[PDB]
DNA sequence: ATCACAGGATGTATATATCTGACACGTGCCTGGAGACTAGGGAGTAATCCCCTTGGCGGTTAAAACGCGGGGGACAGCGCGTACGTGCGTTTAAGCGGTGCTAGAGCTGTCTACGACCAATTGAGCGGCCTCGGCACCGGGATTCTCCAGGAT
DNA sequence: ATCCTGGAGAATCCCGGTGCCGAGGCCGCTCAATTGGTCGTAGACAGCTCTAGCACCGCTTAAACGCACGTACGCGCTGTCCCCCGCGTTTTAACCGCCAAGGGGATTACTCCCTAGTCTCCAGGCACGTGTCAGATATATACATCCTGTGAT
C-alpha cells in the first residue's frame, strides 16, 4: 500500500523545489511590514514566531499559500476563562509600574482583540501601499485567525496571524495536555513547557452570537518542534536505520483532507475542516503508537491506513481532543456540523477502498 | 530539638499557583522566610504606632490597611489593600 | 476652589538664597526649573503621608503631628513642632 | 559707576544666609503650593498654620542639604557653577 | 462540638491566620488584636509573596530552569520598580547585581 | 505610714523616675519593666540633656547672650561630632546652618 | 485637659550647667522633642533585646545595652557610668 | 592576629570594583578601599559583639550579625531573620 | 603574540562579575580580618561559620554599592579611572 | 591616508553523557489552632462648646521682574608623558578532606525574689495670672572691607 | 601681563536709647505618684548532653605576585564665546492688622459587644527517613567577537 503513497509524496515534494523565489517575495513583503510595525508605538516589539524563516506551509497541497505569525510580547497577563470553553480567555494585564504601550487597545480592564486587529490591519494596509516593486493588496476580512490576508502579485498569498506571547506557566487547562511522555519522554515535555505560549485574537463564537474580545490559546511552535523532533531518538530520520513514516503519514493525511476539500470546495460540505484537525489526530495516533518501529517507513501503507481510520473514528464520534487542551473538543458538534462529518467520512471511506485516487487526479 | 516555625510550607503553596511546575531552592526559601518576617514586622510595627498615636489599645483592619499604604509604594500598596479588604469582607461573611 | 501653577510661587531669588545658604556660589540658569522639580517630589511624598495619617484619624485638618510623623518615617526627624 | 566684581557678593550672601535662621521661601506662595499638591490626593483639606510651617522648614532644610551635596559635585568636576546634573548626581548617590 | 475548620481556607488564603493573629500580639504591637487584623495581614503577606515568586519564576524560565534560586529573587525584585524600593535596602545572599554597564565605557 | 518621697531624689536625679517607669511599661515596649530600668534611663536622658544645654549655653555667649534659642542648640550639636552623629538626621526648627565655605570658592 | 512635658526638668538641668542662663519657649520645645526621641529609641531597643533573648522583662541591663547600640563614641560610655550609679544608689537608698 | 587587612588581595578588590561597573582603577584605590571596608567591619562586628555579650555568649551567631547589620539600614536576607 | 587591547578584557570582566553571585573575597583572609578586628573589642571570642559568611556577604555588597557610586562620580568628572576622591565624595554624599 | 574585509586567534555558547546530593514526598507524632464560654472595658455614638481656620478688606512696603553691559568661567582642542593594563612565568597559601578534642550552646527541673495588681492618701506639677527685663529695632558714627589709578615689577 | 601702596566709596561693626511682649515667678487645685500588702510566675541557678567550632596535617593546584612593554588616558595650557552676575528702574503682591462667620476639633456621658482569658480536643505542621531527578561537572564541537595586516578606494 506504500508504493502509490511514495509516488504521491515524491510529487508533493517536487512541487516545492520551485518555492525559493516565492519565499523571497514573501520575505520582501514581511520585512517591509515589520519596519512599519516597529515604528508604531503599539507594535514596537513585534517579530516573527518561526525565527529564521519567512515561510511555513500549513497546507501540503497549497505550495503557493504561506502562513506567517507576527508575535507581540505581553509581559504579564491575567487570563479569565470565557464561558467554560477551556481554550478561550479574556486577556487582562497585571500590575505593571512602568507604562504599558498596549494601553491604547484596552476596553475597560480587557485587552481588545478588536482594537488590536483593527489597527494591525490599518498599519499593514497603509504600509503595503508603500511596497513599490511588488503589488501587494489587502483582502477583505474573513475572521481574526488570519488578522490579515495579503495578495501578492498573481501567485502568492500570505495569511498573517497576530499573536500575544506570554512567558509564564501555561494555564491549568493545559496541565494534562502535551501527552508525549510515553512517546518523546516526560523530560522533553517539561522542557517544552518552559517555553512561552501564545494567544491569538479570536472572537468566542456561539450559535447565538459571539464574545468580541476573547483570545484563544496557541501552541503552534510546540507542534512544529514535535514534528521536526518526532523521535525519542531525535535524530530519527537523520539516518536510514531509523527512517520512519510519521512525517509521510501526516503529509498524506493532510493531503487527503485538502484534496477532498478542494474536490468539494464548491459544495461547501468540508469548509469547517482543517489541517489542524488532521495534525491533532496525527499527534494522537503518534501517542497511541509511541515506538519508532510502529512507524517504520516500510509500513507507510498500513500506518497511513491506521491514521485514516483514527481520523474517521474521530469524525464519526464527533470527538477530537486538542492535544494541549484535552477538554477542548475540536470536533464538537458546536464547531463542526454532522453533515460535514458524514460527508467527509464517506469520501474518505470511498478513497481508502480505492487506494486514494484523489491523490493523483489533480 | 525544638519545633522551629517558618513559612516554608505556605511559600510552597503560593509558588504552585503562580508556577505549578517549578520548585525552589532551600536558600531561596530561607530568603522568602526572611522576607515575610521583615514585612510582617514593619506592618505590625506601624499598626502599633497608629494605635498609639490615635490613642487606642487595639489594632484593627484599619490600622493594618493604613500601615500598608504608608509602607508600600505606588500600586503595590493598592493591590495589597484590595486583597486585604476583600479577605476580611469575606471572612466575616463566611 | 481649584489651585494651580503655584510651583512658580517659588521664585528665582528664593531658590538662590537656599542654594547660597548651602554654600553654592554660582548657579546655572537651568537650576531654577530642576530644583522645583525636586522640591515638588519631596512635598508630594510628605504631604501624602500627612494626609494618610489625617484620614486614618478621620479628620480634615492636618496638624503638626501629622506632618512630623510623615517626615519622620522618610529617614529623618523634625524637632520643635511637637512630641 | 562704582561696583563689586562677580563672586564678591555671592560669597557675602553665602555668609549671611548661612548665619541667619529665618525662612528664605516666601510663605503665602509656599502655602499655596502645599495645598495645590494636597488637593490632588483629596479635596477639602485644611491645614493648621503650624503644619504649613513644619512642611516649610523641612522643605528648606531638604533643599539646602541637597545644594550642599550639589556644590561638592560641581567642585569635584572642578567648577564653581552648579548645573542640573550636579543635582542629579547627588540624588542618585544618596539613593533617591 | 462542631467540626473545626482552618481559617486560612475560609478566607481564601494560603497563609496562616491563627498564627498571624498570635504574632500580632507580641512585641506588644498592641494590647489587643482585632478579629479582622490577622486576616487582612495574611492576605497582604500572601499577595506580596505571590508577586515575588511569580516574577522570580519568570526569571527562572528565562534561564531555562525549573526552580527559583536566590539570584532569581534578586533579578525579579530589582527589575520591578515597586518591589525594588520596598526591599531597596535589602541585601540578598548570593543575589549578584543587575548587568548594568555605563554607555560611556563602551567603545564604538 | 512613711512619707511619700520622690524617687528622683533617691537616685540623685532631676528627671522623673516614676513617670519614666510608667512610660516604659506601656507604649508597648514590654510586658514588664524592672525597678532599676526607669532609674537607669532617667540618668541617661539627664546626662544627654545636660550636654546639649551646656554647649548651647557656651554658644549663647559666643553670641553674647544670656539665653538659649534654637540656633544655639544647632551650633552646640554640630560642633560636637558625637552629638552631631546621634542627631545627624535631625532637622531643628530655626537652627540655620554652620558657616562653612569651600576654599575653592575664595579669592 | 492637661498635657505633660519635660519642660520643668530641662529647665533645672540648665541651671546645673549655667545658673544664670535662660531659655526660649522654642528651645524648650526642641528639648522636649529631643527627650522624647531619645527615650523612644532606647525603650525601643530595650524592647527588642528582651524579645530577641526571649524575655518579658526590661531591666537596667537591657537599657545599658541599648544605650551602647544607640549612642556614639564616649557619649555611650558616660551615659553608662551615670546610669550604673543611679541604679546602684537607688538600690541602696 | 595582625594586619589581616592585607589579606584582602588586590584582585579581590578589583573584582568587586568590576562588579560595580568600574573599568579602570587608580593605583591608590587599593589602600583607600581597605580604609573603608575596615570601618564598615568595625561598626558591624562591634554591634554583633555587643549583642553576643548581652546574651552572655561567646560565640557570635549569624543572628547577632544580622541584627548588627539591620540597624544600620541593611537588612540581610538568607541567614535567618 | 596575540593581545586584547586595554579595556576589552575589563569590559568582559564587568559583564561576568555582574552576572555571577559567588563571593569574590577569599575566605580564610577575610575570616581572619574579622577576627583581628573582633579581638580589639574582646579576647577569646568565637564565630559561627554562618556568622562569618553573613559578614562577608554584607561586606561585599557594601563595597560593590560603593564602587557603583564611585564610578558615577568618575564619570561626572569625565573620567574612566576611579580615584580615591571618587570614593570619598560618594561616601560623603551618602552621609558618612 | 582611511575604509572594510578576510583570516586567524581567542573566547563563548552549545549539545552530550555521567554523577551525586539536595530536593520532593511520605510517615508518625504532639502541641498549637479552633470551638465554646463568661465577664467587663474600649470603642462607638451623639451632644455641644468654643477655638481656630478661612475668607475678605485696604495700605504700605520690601521684594520680584525686567533689561543692559561686561567680565569670567565653561568648554573644546592640543600635546606631553606616565601610570595603568595585559600577558608571561614563578611562588604562594587557599581550599579540600579527614582527624581528634572539648568548650560552650541548648535544654531540664527546681525554687524564690520580683513585679503586676489593687486600694488609699497627698503634694508635685500643670493652667492661668501678673510683672518687668532681655532682646529686637532705630539712628548715628567708627572703621574695616573691596576696588581702581598710578607707579613700581 | 603682575605686585605695592594710597585714596575713594560702600558695607559692616559697635554704641546708646526706645519700648514691648515673652519669659519667669506665684497661687490654686487635682489626679498621678507613692506607699503597703498579696499573689504567682519569670528568671536565676545548677546539672547534663552532645553539637559544632577550633586546631592540625598533607596534597593539589588555581590564584596571587612581580616584571616588561607600550599606549590610552589624565593633566595642564591655550583661546573662544556666551552666559551668568551686578546694578538700576519699574511693578507686583506679601505682609500686616483688623474683622466676621462658622466648621470641625475636643471633651462628656453612656452603653453595649468584641475582645481577652479559660478549658477541651484533634489535625496541621515539623522532625526524620528515603528515592531519584536537576543541575553541576566535564568533553568536545561549532559559532561569534575582536585585532592586526592588506589591498581597494
Ligand atoms: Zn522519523
Amino acid at each position: 500500500g506504500a508504493s502509490k503513497l511514495r509516488a504521491v509524496l515524491e510529487k508533493l515534494k517536487l512541487s516545492r523545489d520551485d518555492i525559493s523565489t516565492a519565499a523571497g517575495m514573501v520575505k520582501g513583503v514581511v520585512d517591509h511590514l515589520l519596519l512599519r510595525l516597529k515604528c508604531d508605538s503599539a507594535f514596537r516589539g513585534v517579530g516573527l514566531l518561526n525565527t529564521g524563516s519567512y515561510y511555513e506551509h500549513v497546507k501540503i497541497s497549497a505550495p503557493n499559500e504561506f502562513d506567517v505569525m507576527f508575535k507581540l510580547e505581553v509581559p504579564r497577563i491575567q487570563l479569565e476563562e470565557y464561558s467554560n470553553t477551556r481554550a478561550y480567555y479574556f486577556v487582562k494585564f497585571k500590575r505593571n509600574p512602568k507604562e504599558n504601550p498596549l494601553s491604547q487597545f484596552l476596553e475597560g480592564e480587557i485587552l481588545s482583540a478588536s482594537k488590536m486587529l483593527s489597527k494591525f490591519r490599518k498599519i499593514i494596509k497603509e504600509e503595503i501601499n508603500d511596497i513599490k516593486d511588488t503589488d501587494v493588496i489587502m483582502k477583505r476580512k474573513r475572521g481574526g485567525s488570519p488578522a490579515v490576508t495579503l495578495l501578492i502579485s498573481e501567485k502568492i498569498s500570505v495569511d498573517i496571524t497576530l499573536a500575544l506571547e506570554s512567558k509564564s506557566s501555561w494555564p491549568a487547562s493545559t496541565q494534562e495536555g502535551l501527552r508525549i511522555q510515553n512517546w518523546l519522554s516526560a523530560k522533553v515535555r517539561k522542557q517544552l513547557r518552559l517555553k512561552p505560549f501564545y494567544l491569538v485574537p479570536k472572537h468566542a463564537k456561539e450559535g447565538n452570537g459571539f464574545q468580541e474580545e476573547t483570545w484563544r490559546l496557541s501552541f503552534s511552535h510546540i507542534e512544529k518542534e514535535i514534528l521536526n523532533n518526532h523521535g525519542k531518538s531525535e535524530t530519527c530520520c537523520e539516518n536510514k536505520e531509523e527512517k520512519c513514516c510519521r512525517k509521510d503519514c501526516l503529509k498524506l493525511m493532510k493531503y487527503l483532507l485538502e484534496q477532498l476539500k478542494e474536490r468539494f470546495k464548491d459544495k461547501k460540505h468540508l469548509d469547517k475542516f482543517s489541517s489542524y484537525h488532521v495534525k491533532t489526530a496525527f499527534f494522537h495516533v503518534c501517542t497511541q503508537n509511541p515506538q519508532d518501529s510502529q512507524w517504520d517507513r516500510k509500513d507507510l501503507g498500513l500506518c497511513f491506513d491506521n491514521c485514516v481510520t483514527y481520523f474517521l473514528q474521530c469524525l464519526r464520534t464527533e470527538k477530537l481532543e486538542n492535544y494541549f487542551i484535552p477538554e477542548f473538543n475540536l470536533f464538537s458538534s458546536n464547531l463542526i456540523d454532522k453533515r460535514s462529518k458524514e460527508f467527509l467520512t464517506k469520501q474518505i471511506e470511498y478513497e481508502r477502498n480505492n487506494e486514494f485516487p484523489v491523490f493523483d487526479e489533480f | 530539638r525544638s519545633r522551629k516555625e517558618s513559612y516554608s510550607v505556605y511559600v510552597y503553596k503560593v509558588l504552585k499557583q503562580v508556577h505549578p511546575d517549578t520548585g525552589i531552592s532551600s536558600k531561596a526559601m530561607g530568603i522568602m522566610n526572611s522576607f515575610v518576617n521583615d514585612i510582617f514586622e514593619r506592618i505590625a510595627g506601624e499598626a502599633s504606632r497608629l494605635a498609639h498615636y490615635n490613642k487606642r489599645s487595639t489594632i484593627t483592619s484599619r490600622e493594618i490597611q493604613t500601615a500598608v499604604r504608608l509602607l508600600l509604594p505606588g500600586e503595590l500598596a493598592k493591590h495589597a489593600v484590595s486583597e486585604g479588604t476583600k479577605a476580611v469582607t469575606k471572612y466575616t461573611s463566611a | 476652589k481649584v489651585l494651580r501653577d503655584n510651583i512658580q510661587g517659588i521664585t528665582k531669588p528664593a531658590i538662590r538664597r537656599l542654594a547660597r545658604r548651602g554654600g553654592v556660589k554660582r548657579i546655572s540658569g537651568l537650576i531654577y526649573e530642576e530644583t522645583r522639580g525636586v522640591l515638588k517630589v519631596f512635598l508630594e511624598n510628605v504631604i501624602r503621608d500627612a494626609v494618610t495619617y489625617t484620614e486614618h484619624a478621620k479628620r480634615k485638618t492636618v496638624t503638626a503631628m501629622d506632618v512630623v510623623y510623615a517626615l519622620k518615617r522618610q529617614g529623618r526627624t523634625l524637632y520643635g513642632f511637637g512630641g | 559707576p562704582h561696583r563689586y566684581r562677580p563672586g564678591t557678593v555671592a560669597l557675602r550672601e553665602i555668609r549671611r544666609y548661612q548665619k541667619s535662621t529665618e525662612l528664605l521661601i516666601r510663605k503665602l506662595p509656599f502655602q499655596r503650593l502645599v495645598r495645590e499638591i494636597a488637593q490632588d490626593f483629596k479635596t477639602d483639606l485644611r491645614f493648621q498654620s503650624s503644619a504649613v510651617m513644619a512642611l516649610q522648614e523641612a522643605s528648606e532644610a531638604y533643599l539646602v542639604g541637597l545644594f550642599e551635596d550639589t556644590n561638592l559635585a560641581a567642585i569635584h568636576a572642578k567648577r564653581v557653577t552648579i548645573m542640573p546634573k550636579d543635582i542629579q548626581l547627588a540624588r542618585r548617590i544618596r539613593g533617591e | 462540638r462542631a467540626k473545626a475548620k482552618s481559617r486560612s481556607s475560609r478566607a481564601g488564603l494560603q497563609f496562616p491566620v491563627g498564627r498571624v493573629h498570635r504574632l500580632l500580639r507580641k512585641g506588644n504591637y498592641a494590647e489587643r488584636v482585632g478579629a479582622g487584623a490577622p486576616v487582612y495581614m495574611a492576605a497582604v503577606l500572601e499577595y506580596l509573596t505571590a508577586e515575588i515568586l511569580e516574577l522570580a519564576g519568570n526569571a527562572a524560565r528565562d534561564n531555562k530552569k525549573t526552580r527559583i534560586i536566590p539570584r532569581h529573587l534578586q533579578l525579579a525584585i530589582r527589575n520591578d520598580e515597586e518591589l525594588n524600593k520596598l526591599l531597596g535596602k535589602v541585601t540578598i545572599a548570593q543575589g549578584g547585581v543587575l548587568p548594568n554597564i555605563q554607555a560611556v565605557l563602551l567603545p564604538k
